[PDB]
């Protein structure tokens, strides 16, 4: 019961910092939809594909 | 142009602007927009990059267009006057620099918005403005000079 | 006259008419009446006749007078033209008959309301109205053509 608490806390903390990294991927680029997008930051580091 | 202000108990303390595809609102003010179509939108908070949500449909969208690349240090228009500066913001005289002027857009000669002010009350003989802009390749950055109070 | 609109998300999608004693608002539309004296009225559901409670205060009772039977085919006015038929309404031409219009009174030459428009967007060469009507001895009916999409 102590071992499943470590595997639950560290799971929801690592994906919490990953969700912050996912969120900060976009707000440089959702603010200017006319700007072009590199192919490295589209699918490798972040999730958003090319749209519009 | 279209730039609706922000109300709080009658007095004017903030301004909200509409760009192509989105709406903006500064975080240094609290209040409700008097427009009913602009009040039911889920405005989500963000960092200093100032991400908001333009959930309004197309039929009133794109009152003005955001500025492209190739920014000179030439003439730029302003609600109280004019500014001629690209790296920093111009040393405008007094009068402008009061309270509640946050969110007023800075436009070019061709009616295209360049920067949105957020601070810089009074910095002596030369007054600077803390604005957001796109630095070199369209990435939206925030510029703040030294000692910039929230204005 | 008096016909206050109903606004959902700022835009206008329908109109609520006030007949003598009772305010009639269609329920196929949704929203809130902008009047503070009418938004406090309770909403009572019905069939597609679309009743609402006549809690109108005594200061401003009897806004409009309804019209009973003995109705000639005649010529009857309309907000975007005229309708000249008794059993149904006139097949009005295209253009008139858009969206966000259902709820208009149809009045006589004396100003007596005889119908309330609900449906009938497109009916071939000319669009045919789907209104509520009072029958040969003063009972409210609903008259629809075949395949009439509502507003």
């Amino acid at each position: 019961c102590t071992c499943v608490a470590i595997i639950m806390v560290s799971c929801v903390t690592s994906v919490w910092l990953l969700c912050r990294t996912r969120n900060l991927c976009i707000t440089p680029y959702k603010l200017a939809p006319n700007a072009q997008v590199p192919i490295l930051l589209a699918l490798l580091c972040c999730i958003k594909p090319t749209r519009a | 142009d279209k730039t609706f202000p922000i109300m709080l108990n009658g007095q004017v303390n903030g301004y909200a602007c509409v760009v192509g595809g989105r709406v903006f609102k500064p975080l240094h003010v609290e209040g409700r927009i008097d427009n009913e179509q602009l009040a039911a939108i889920k405005l989500k908070k963000a960092s200093i990059y100032d991400l908001e949500y333009g959930d309004v449909p197309q039929c009133m969208k794109s009152d003005t267009l955001q500025y492209t690349s190739d920014k000179p240090p030439g003439f730029y228009n302003w609600h109280h006057g004019a500014v001629q500066y690209e790296n920093n913001r111009f040393t405008v005289p007094r009068g402008v620099g009061g309270k509640g002027d946050s969110g007023r857009p800075i436009l070019d000669n061709k009616g295209r918005v360049v920067a949105i002010v957020l601070g810089g009350v009074n910095e002596g003989s030369r007054t600077a403005l803390s604005v957001v802009t796109w630095n070199q390749k369209g990435v939206t950055v925030k510029d703040t000079p030294e000692g910039s109070e929230p204005w």
